[PDB]
């Protein structure tokens, strides 16, 4: 959970090893300073069937979307990191993780719509549209 | 204490790992023998990564 | 590139700035950043 809300508060993985249930594809080299694949929203941050502990299977598409939110904020220039932390436990068919999991989800996205709809405007982008 | 097994656990590991580093980091001085000592924490492996990374703070100051 | 920039400010172009401003967790990022734009800027 420690190697999890690493890639959770901010887009980098500060473990250095890749033991976690997301991996980052190296498509680093196919798209970059332009989009072709929109490589973020499919498959570059993708999840792994046998590191899925089996109770975090239901939080799995959530705490996917959550770090996949944050890269693309995080890559730009915008200063970003947790807004709180907070220890997460597997505890007896009884949940702290899942607590954490909605609150992260919902500053991933967040700080990644404000961001945007200021800088870049998607406003003027849809009406000059 | 069981023919001395629990004596013996908590040494036996940084015997066996520091005589692997001492003959894996000759050779090597400065920011190479910082990354052969780094070169450790890579399984994740918190048994081993929480007893190599102190060790690697005070080589790569 | 940090190095090179203040060595260059203070051998040749003088003015210079001494202290321009396991792991960290995102301080190298910070700290270079903040030093290679104060000493490229003043060169």
């Amino acid at each position: 959970f420690e190697v999890l809300e690493k890639w959770i508060y901010r887009g980098i993985i500060h473990d250095p090893y890749s033991e976690f249930m997301v991996e980052e594809h190296e498509l680093r080299k196919e798209r970059i300073q332009e989009d072709y694949n929109d490589k973020y929203w499919d498959q570059r941050y993708t999840i792994v069937q046998q590191q899925i502990p089996s109770f975090l299977q239901k939080m799995a598409d959530k705490i996917l979307s959550t770090g996949k939110y944050l890269n693309v904020v995080r890559e730009c220039g915008h200063d970003v990191t947790c807004p709180v932390a907070k220890e997460i436990i597997y505890t007896l068919k009884e949940r702290a993780y899942v607590e954490q999991i909605e609150k992260a989800f919902n500053y991933a996205s967040k700080v990644l719509l404000d961001f945007l709809m200021e800088e870049k405007e998607l406003v003027a982008h849809l009406r000059s549209i | 204490l069981r023919r001395l097994l629990v004596w013996t656990y908590d040494p036996k590991i940084r015997l066996k790992t520091l005589a692997a580093l001492v003959d894996h980091c000759q050779g090597r001085k400065g920011g190479e023998l910082a990354s052969a000592v780094h070169a450790y924490t890579k399984t994740g492996d918190p048994y081993m990564r929480s007893l190599v990374q102190h060790i690697l703070s005070l080589v790569s100051h | 590139l940090i190095g090179k920039s203040i060595n260059f400010l203070h051998q040749v172009c003088h003015d210079q700035t001494p202290t321009t401003k396991t792991d960290l967790e995102n301080a190298f990022q910070g700290k270079i950043d903040a030093a290679y734009f104060e000493t490229s800027k003043y060169l």
